[PDB]
Order: C-alpha cells, then structure tokens, then sequence
C-alpha cells in the first residue's frame, strides 16, 4: 500500500523562457502580445478619419483646385497623409512654419470654413483673373479656392488697406500669401509698382513682406513663387492688411472648431470600410492583450508597443515527457 | 528546479491528475487513484493570477510616440527626436522582456517550491510509520484503506 | 520535554507589496519616499531666492517702471516667477530670443548693473521726452528705466554714432530696442527721417534693424511696438551703434557677476519666510528619504523624484495573527 | 512562503520572542521559555541592511528634471521637452516600484529560509534521539533540563 | 546562502575536487578520495551558460550616443541633447549593473540549489541504512568497499 | 566507512557584488566590462580618418589658404576635428547653417570637389585681386581657394548673370558667400555700386542678400566681415546667381560622392598609425566584451557602452577561506 505526491501534466506544446533555459514545455500559458492586425484604414469609435490620399495638408487648407473632396469636411477622428502626396502646392513655392502647423493640427478634430473678405469685394483690384496654369480645374487654370491672386486694374494697384475682426468665440486660422515673380517686367506687369510690400498686423503680429526677384529652375513649368503664411486670430482681435502688390489676399479661413486630440498619420492606405478603438498606419487593433508588436504611433484604446517578436508567461508548471 | 521535486526526484507529471496542479496518487487492496490538493492548487492559483496583474499594470505606463514633422534644415531636431522615442521603445522593449524572463524562472520555482512542501507535510505526518521510497512515494508497514488513505490527505493520519 | 524553531511577531501593522501578493502585513518595514512637503516658498542654504512676483524677466531687465522692486537685487539662490506676470513688456512688443536669454539666466546667481551710456551724454537728441502712458509711474507717462527713448531735437535727428567697450572682467548683458511706429506721419513726428537703420556691432555681432511699419490692434492702449535685442560683451569687446532713428538705446548694462546654478521656477505662491536643503515650486523639503514625490522641478541636495504614491520595503518577517 | 517554514509548518510567530528574529521555546519539569538565536538573526539583519543600502545606491543616479522655455512657435521641441522629461521620470518610477516589489518577495523568502535552516540544522543534531512533532516542535525521548536544552542551542548536543 | 547546504551545513569546499563543482569524497579500509558527480555538474554548466548568454544578449540593444552640433543661440537644444544622451547612459547603466547584481545571487543560490539537492538525493538512497553526521557526510553501518561506494554514486544503492 | 556530499574549492580571487553582499569570493567569474583602450587614433576597417588637425569644417570646404593639406581628399572612414581649430574662417565672419552642414556630413564618406565657374571666366569684373591679409599664404595676401572675391574692372561692376546645371548624376554642394563692407566708401571702392544685392535661385531655393553696413571690431584685423551660404544642388537642376557687388561666386563645389556612415568626433590628439574595428575619440577598442566603459560616441563594431567601473558575473560558487 502507497500514496505519492505528483503534479499535473498533460499534452500541451506551449512553450516558455527562462535566463538559464529556452524553451522550457509548460502545461499552462498566457501570451501578452497581440501580433495581428487587420490591415485596414477603419473609423476610430465611429468617427471617421479625414482621408487626403492625394491631397496634402497645405494642398487641402489653401483649397487646391484639385482638392475639391475636401473643401468642407466634417469633423475627423484622426488624419490620414501620403508620404509623398501628388497634390500640393501646385504653384511652386513655401509654405512658412509648415511643420508647427501641422502640429497644431494634431490637437484639432473640427475645421469650420468661413468667408472673411469676399471676392466681390474687390473695386480697385482685379480679383478674377488671378489664375495660373500650374493650378489647373477640368482643363483651365485655376487657383488656390481659399485665397485671392489680386491683380492690377486699368493699369494702377491703389493701397490695399483691409481689415477683418473676429466676432467668433472660435479661434480663426488666416492664411494670406506673397507673390515672388521673374524678373522687374514681370512686377511691372501684374502689380504696375515696382517696389511693394504687404503689411500684417495683429495684437502680436508685426510683419511686412518684400517681393524676392530671382532667377529659378520651372516647378510646374512656373518659375514665380508663392510663400504661405498663416496666424491664429484670437476671438475679439482683428487683422490688418496693408498692401501695394503681390499680395495674395484671403478669401476664407478656418474656425478652429474644436479640439483635441488627432493625428496626422502617414499611410499608402486607403480607407478600409471598418471599425476600429484603436487604429495604428498599418491596420487596426482588436484585442485584450497588454502588448502589441505592430506599428509604435497609435491612437485609441492601445495595448503598450514594444519591438519583440514573443512574450508569453509560465502560469502553469514544466511539463513533462 | 531549485527545489529539486518538479522533474527531480519526482521524475515526472501525471497525465492521470486533471482537477488540480498537485495532489496523490494512492495504491491499496481497494484500488488506485488520484486525488488532487485543492489547498496548495488553490493557492498557486492565486498566486500566479496576482503575478500577472502585477506584470501587467506595471507595464501600463509606458512611452507613447507621437507623431513630429521637421522641414529640410531641421536635420539634427529630427534626428534627435528619432533617436529619443526609439531610445524609449527600446528601454521598454527591453524591460518587457526581462520582466518575463525573470518572473517566468520563478514562476516555475514556485510550482516546485508548491510540490516539495506537500511532499515533506506528508513526510512529517508518516513519520517511521512508512518507508521512504525516494521517488515522491511513501509504501506503508500497514494495511492502508480508503479512509486511512482520505486521513493522509486531509492531516489528520496517526 | 520539548524544544521548538520559531520566528519573532509583534503588533505591527506596516504592509508591503511583492508581485504574487499585495498588503504582507510585516514586522519591520522602512519607507522610502518622501509624501511631505511644508508649501512655502524658503531661502535655500541662507540664500534668498529672487520672488520677482508680479514682474517677469523682461519687466525686470528692461526696468519696467512697477518693476522698481528690482532695480537692484542681491544675489539669489534661484529666480521665481509667476505663469502670467502683470508687470511685463508694458509698452507692447517683442523680446527676440526671450527663451534663450532666460535659459542663460539659469546659470547666474549675480547681475550687477552698471551705466554704459548716460542719458546726460545726448547733446543733438531729446533724451528726456521718451517716455508713454502704457508704461506709467506714480500717475505719469514713464518708461524702461534701463534704456533711452531717444527723440528729435528742434527738428532734427542726426546720425547717432555711438561705442561702449566692456573694460570689466565680468560678461556683459547689454539690452536694446527698436521702435516699430503706426505710420509715415509717426515716424517724421518722432524722428523726422523717412527711412531709417539701427546697425549694432561687435567682434562676432553684425546686426542691422529697420522699422516695420503696419496698422494693429492695441495692446496697453498703444499701437506702436518695440523690439528688444540683447548680447553678451565679452571683456576687451566694443559694442559700437549708428542710428539715424527709431532707436531704444542702452543706459544701464547688467554685469555678469558670477556662475553658476539657480533656476527660474513657476510658482505662483509668495515668500514663506523660511530656510530649506531642497526647493520646489510647491515648498521645500525636509527628508532623509531617498525618494520623494512632491515635484519633478528641485534645486539643493534633494531625494530622487518618482511618480510613485508609496513606495515601501519589507525588512522584517510576515507578521502573523 | 518559497522554503515552507514561515506560516507553512511552523503556523505562526512568536509575540513572545523579542530580543530576536529567530530562536527557541523550550519546555521541560524546570519551565519554559523563548531563547534568540543570535547567530542567525545578526546574519539577517547584516543582509537587509546591505540590501537596503544597495536599493537607495542604485537608484541614486536618476533623470533630474531642468525647466526649458519655448516660445508660440516652438510647439514641437516644446512637446519633445515634456515627452522625453516624462519619459525618463516614467522609467525611473517603473524601475522603483519593481525593485521595491521583486526586493520585498526576495526578503521575505530570506526569512523563510534562515527560518528552515535552523530547524534543518536542531533536527540534525537530534537525530532519532526526539519526535518529531512536524509544526516546528521536537519532543525529546529522555528528560532534558536547562543545561541539556542550552546544549541544543549551541550546536553541541549528543 | 538561501538552501542552507554550500557554507551551511557543510562548512567549507575542496580544494581536492578537481574535476567538477560538486561530487563525493569517500573514506574506508581501502582508502579515500573524490568523485565529481558530472551529471549535476554538467546541468549547472549548461544552465550557467546559457545565462550569460542570455544576460549579454539582452543587453545587445541600447542606447548610442550621436554627435549634434548647435549654435550660441541653441543653448536650450543643445541642453536638451545633452540630458536625453546621458538620461539613456544612466538607465541602461542602471539595467546592466542591477542585472548583474540580481543574477549572481540567482548564481550562487542555484550552486546552493544543486549542493542541496544532490545531498537529499544520496540521504534518499541510504536511508536508515547509514547515520546522518550532520555535516554533509553519512557514516555506514556497514562495511562499505569502492563497489559498495561506486553503488552510492550512481544511484544504485540498496 | 563514510561517503559525503561537497563542493569545488580553489585558490580563486575574483570576486563579485549581490544585492545582500559585497566582494563574495567565487572559484569562477567573468569580468564582461572593456577597460581598456590604446590611446591612438587609428583607420577603422583600414579605412582611414579625415584627421584635419587645425584646421575646421568651415576652413577646409571653403578651402582656407592654410588648409591646403585637404585640397583633396580620399574617402574616409570618420573625420577628426579639435575643439578649438586655428584655422577657421580666416577672413572673420559667419557661416550660415553650419550645423546643419556638419549634420550632413557625418552621412558622408567621399566628396570630389569640382570647378563650376572658372577664374578665367571673368570678363567684365577683376577675380585676380579679391584677396586679404587676414587669409595669408607663404607671406602674401591669399582668400579661400574655393571662392572668388569679385572686384570691378575700371570703375565698373555690372550686374552679373550666372548659371551652373548639375548634369553630375551626384548631388552637389555649393558654396558661396556675401562680403559686408565697414562703411559707405568701402563700397564704392570694391564695387562702385552703392546698393547692391545678391540672389541665388535653384527648384527650391528662393534667395536675395543684402550687404549689412555695421562697425564693429577687428577679428584677424580686419573689420569687414563674410557669411557664407551653401546648398544641395540635385541632379539635374540649375543654380543661378544674379548680382551687382559683394558676391564671393563659387569656384569649386563637391560632389556628394558617397553615402555613407561616418562621424566628426571632437579630439586633441593626432594620428596613431594604427588599426581597428571600433574607435572612440580617446582610443581604439580591441575586445570581445560586450560592453565597455571608454567614451559615449564610437564608430564601428563596439561594445555597449555603459558608465561603469566594474561588470562582473559570477559563474562558479562562494569560495571557501
Ligand atoms: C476513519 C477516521 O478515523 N476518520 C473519520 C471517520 O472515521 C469518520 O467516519 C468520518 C466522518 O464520520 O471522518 C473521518
Ligand atoms: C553540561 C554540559 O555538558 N555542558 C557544559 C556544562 O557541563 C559546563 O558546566 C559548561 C561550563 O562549565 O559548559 C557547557
Ligand atoms: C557490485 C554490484 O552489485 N554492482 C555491479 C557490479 O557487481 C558489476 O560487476 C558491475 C559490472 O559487472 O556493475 C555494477
């Protein structure tokens, strides 16, 4: 007559590591890392992403001729760009702080565009025939939707002296340009003065602009250049324009409708037609798992990233042949 | 294993034992079979289950990357600004990964340690009573039936 | 007869953690993070930090006229500031590379100011004149008590060549200013000359400021701005001036007395009238702890910071009942 | 525990043994009463208190948060700021709390073990010569005074 | 150390065991002398190893330091550089020297661990048949020749 | 008759650190820690370091008269540069983006410098006579060897109008530079025209400098000062510059020839005559170790490097007395 003390076995396959030994065969296990992802662009908790394929962040907010999917968007849950997008400052050119725009961006889900000084508005100026070939709409060239190309009429450009002020609670996003030409004729040509400058003015903004002339390489087939510039326009304060040529004046400009919490993922994707609470630039996460392996910039409810191939705990004991 | 039970001087598992991670296998004139402890089972169980919490919220803070453009002379910004997020990815990585490693080891270890204490309380309980075989058995001087062999189980034999 | 092993308890009610069990009620126990802080701002080491309260950096250097608190401050141990400062930059403008001033700042404990340019020293120019309604003192149109507003004398503004070469041994901080004016007619009503330059020069310094000219909101009940510029004179280096207009010119330097070790912290708390070993923005520390979790931000001999809530290590046994 | 002495076979403490971690209860016609082993206790007490001091040491090299401005414009090297300043302050935190937590477990084994090493070693120096009772207990087959227990303590029975 | 054998029970190591880290000394009419047990020697070779092994590949991926360059007017940048290099150097000096501080506890105690075990094992085989002297050796009740003693070493005693 | 269980002793040493114990002596151990190093710089791979000794990055792409040593170089496997270099930027002045040059060089093994605008092209303006006593060679008056102070011919500087397309298939770095005067005069007598410009233009670039009038004090005694520009010029577009004074034109400019991995480390000594597979501004490493204690920044196959002073594992057991 005998009694034994034992311990469980049983045909489990999972294997476990160890400092001093790998793969160790256990009877029970629980992996901790989500390896999988479906592969697709999907809404993040319903909320669809602002798709741009082609379209570029500049291309998109100065209203690219070819941008028209986006001239008004409703509110995103996060952003997707290309890494190189076809679509984007059709006229050659800048746009200034580029990248700390796009960073204030990253903290914004909604965009409400709204007209600040229309194109009707125009009595001294030309504001019709401010089009470019490099920015062509079904064959005929156009220009960027949300600014105005000003240019001279009867052969005289008067002082521009605009002025727009927020009467919004919203903060407004303003995007104005300058135009850099050719050559003196060229000056002489589209703004009739020589010498010109743009003025801009706010509470804290204190700037004038001067036209660069030089001689460059055709982008477009176009070798003028256009330079961007943007401000934030706090509720209550107004801007002030003053001009004499090569100004590229605002037609609209964004409220800032809310915020926050985007991002501006880069991704060759398409939209995936899914759902997803937590979206990576390859594909969307469904799982329970603590850890993931797939992609380091998410956004959602995500597991925590780390770059393993394997992490899988012993719960049960060494199994034995 | 470092309490020398687990594949050690108890050579194997048992494939027969299926309600509980440890327990007996008795032998007698009315048959065999196993029994498993459901105090120490019990126990481990507990103790495996906190462990993986505890692994797993310890790891819930973590670094999160997010997402910094720089234009074409913001070479070093960038550069500095990868260097610091795969820095993290890799501190973490790394803690990950050891964290497993190491508390795996002692996980195993405790299973063990688990084993080897139920066999030395039957030890103490059977005393001269029972001949020590060395293999995780004990073969009695006495007949031992049933409910002799449920008083073993339960610590209350003598 | 009997003889027993055994292990000590005791009332103990001190718990730790391990990572198969929470709350091990022990018999010993030793904590090692610091909860406590006493929430006042003290001197560190005898040394008295330098509370600017409601000034800012700039109020202080520039010499605001509220600033006058400040016009001579002992050596401190560190600097405190508040999140939004009244008492800063009272005729509206700029501080250009502010941040980077202020990071500089965080290595000193000594300015002492001294007289580069007096205001007795300007024959051909109004040197008394200079002054505003945004920057008031006991009722009347004050200013910058550290640089000169420097104006037309009976009609006219002549070009202003001026040279100061740091004798002293110590780094100097010289500050400027330029004066952007609302219009053409401002700009003769002040300085009589249309166009105008500042060109600042040292031995690695080649600088050249004009006016920008442009219409904007009022801030301080003022359209106009200023720019400030600084450098740091190296002993043995000339800083030498022309202007003819718009110039803020230096009367009083700071000296760079010593090196090195404070820090500027945010806090918006006033001085508590005590000594402490370690600062932080929240009050001082007092603890032989090796960690604490009062504030990341600590100046002195301080524990190590950590995000926990407890942090305590068993020493003695599993405490039985 | 891992070693199986404290709150294993050994149920519970002793309010009554104070001078020390670990001992002895004796009890025989002249009395009873709790006798520290010094020796074992004083080998204890060195460990913690190097291990204490290797804890504080080790973490005394730690990321010391500095304040750095940035202006409107510098939004991005401003969050590059707070997410490595975080980041650090993260792994730091972690690295505490895992040490405290993995340090703990180590000392209370430690106990457990100084705990069954002495048992081990009275239960080798008795040998047959007492019961062995199996809760920490030995009931010796002869009489045993004062001096016959005094002689247990110091490892010169027989 | 934790399992009460190597400088515990028995006191020192020998200087005349030449062959491997644990075994046997034999003493009787024909002589005496040292046999390594190389099965449990080999074990603790292997396991060794791979932990070395283990501990510097895990330690493979970390952090390294880039040259940057700034500017007089990028003394923030430059600040921020310079912390986030040496922030990474101390954690992973951190990681490396806590690694190698647990882990030759780990080694030492597994040596432990193997001593341990090796002695239950040969106090399994013998049973009542020789006295336990306490101090790592067992004296025969028996005469006991070098195939007698061979017997005990490969376990085939009886 | 008796058999016993021991363990290895021996006359080992070494000893290693634990958590509860310091210095326990062990029969064996393995020190994992590189200590050691030889001093010297060495060729990495029998790649040989661009060691420039005096000179710096600036000296040597301009092409400073002292730094002839470095006209032309061979592919190298790393650059070595001192702290302080005497030889930089001869002629006083500034070098714009210098960092960020510095940043692309260390992505560069191998730069063939090539002529894009002939001395000898210069009809209307003298390039024989742009030359300074702050940039000497064998005694007499030299400037850098890779630009050309333009000077007018007989009271004359017409405006230039020049043009480089990069048909290399290899990028392009292009250097030139702006000469800022001391007064009104010095400008007349350099280039007769009073105000002058400099604009440069590629697909991308957009430039026009402008000669900064300032005092300031002598560096290399003299007054005037230079700053220096540069860009990539990619394949297949053209630069063009268009001027009527103060430019220093581009003679040479390199050819990216090759990417890359390479590193600029900062350090005093000179070349070591020897050879490595992994080197660190203090010496070379030759080890197995996986990790090392020399120096943070290394080239090549290294340890990891860590700020101890001692790694030593434990492989035997507790030594006995
Ligand atoms: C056999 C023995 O001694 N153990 C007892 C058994 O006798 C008793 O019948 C049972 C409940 O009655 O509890 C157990
Ligand atoms: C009783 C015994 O054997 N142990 C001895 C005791 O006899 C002796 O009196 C004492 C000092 O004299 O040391 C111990
Ligand atoms: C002595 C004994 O029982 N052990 C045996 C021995 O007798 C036998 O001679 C040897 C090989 O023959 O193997 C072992």
């Amino acid at each position: 007559d005998q009694i034994c003390i034992g311990y469980h076995a049983n045909n489990s396959t999972e294997q476990v590591d160890t400092i001093m030994e790998k793969n160790v065969t256990v009877t029970h296990a629980q992996d901790i890392l989500e390896k999988k992802h479906n592969g697709k662009l999907c809404d993040l908790d319903g909320v669809k992403p602002l798709i741009l394929r082609d379209c570029s962040v500049a291309g998109w907010l100065l209203g690219n001729p070819m941008c028209d999917e986006f001239i008004n968007v409703p509110e995103w849950s996060y952003i997707v760009e290309k890494a190189n997008p076809v679509n984007d400052l059709c006229y050659p050119g800048d746009f200034n702080d580029y990248e700390e725009l796009k960073h204030l961006l990253s903290r914004i889900n909604h965009f409400e565009k709204i007209q600040i000084i229309p194109k009707s508005s125009w009595s001294s100026h030309e504001a019709s025939l401010g089009v470019s070939s490099a920015c062509p709409y079904q064959g005929k060239s156009s220009f960027f939707r949300n600014v105005v190309w000003l240019i001279k009429k009867n052969s005289t450009y008067p002082t521009i002296k605009r002025s727009y002020n927020n009467t919004n609670q919203e903060d407004l996003l303003v995007l104005w340009g300058i135009h850099h030409p050719n050559d003196a004729a060229e000056q002489t040509k589209l703004y009739q003065n020589p010498t010109t400058y743009i003025s801009v003015g706010t509470s804290t903004l204190n700037q004038r602009l001067v036209p660069r002339i030089a001689t460059r390489s055709k982008v477009n087939g176009q070798s003028g250049r256009m330079e961007f510039f943007w401000t934030i326009l706090k509720p209550n304060d107004a801007i002030n324009f003053e001009s004499n040529g090569n100004f590229i004046a605002p037609e609209y400009a964004y409220k800032i409708v809310k915020k926050g919490d985007s991002t501006i993922m880069k991704s060759e994707l398409e939209y995936g037609n899914c759902n997803t609470k937590c979206q990576t630039p390859m594909g969307a996460i469904n799982s329970s798992m603590p850890f993931h392996n797939i992609h380091p910039l998410t956004i959602g409810e995500c597991p925590k990233y780390v770059k393993s191939n394997r992490l899988v705990l012993a719960t049960g004991l060494r199994n034995s042949p | 294993g470092l309490f020398g039970a687990i594949a050690g001087f108890i050579e194997g598992g048992w494939q027969g034992m299926v309600d509980g991670w440890y327990g007996y296998h008795h032998s007698n004139e009315q048959g065999s079979g196993y029994a498993a402890d459901k105090e120490s089972t019990q126990k481990a169980i507990d103790g495996v289950t906190n462990k993986v919490n505890s692994i797993i919220d310890k790891m819930n803070t973590q670094f999160e990357a997010v997402g910094r453009e720089f234009n074409n002379l913001e070479r070093r910004i960038e550069n500095l600004n990868k260097k610091m997020e795969d820095g993290f990815l890799d501190v973490w990585t790394y803690n990950a990964e050891l964290l497993v490693l190491m508390e795996n080891e002692r996980t195993l270890d405790f299973h063990d340690s688990n084993v080897k204490n139920l066999y030395d309380k039957v030890r103490l309980q059977l005393r001269d009573n029972a001949k020590e075989l060395g293999n995780g058995c004990f073969e009695f001087y006495h007949k031992c039936d049933n409910e002799c062999m449920e008083s073993v189980r339960n610590g209350t034999y003598d």
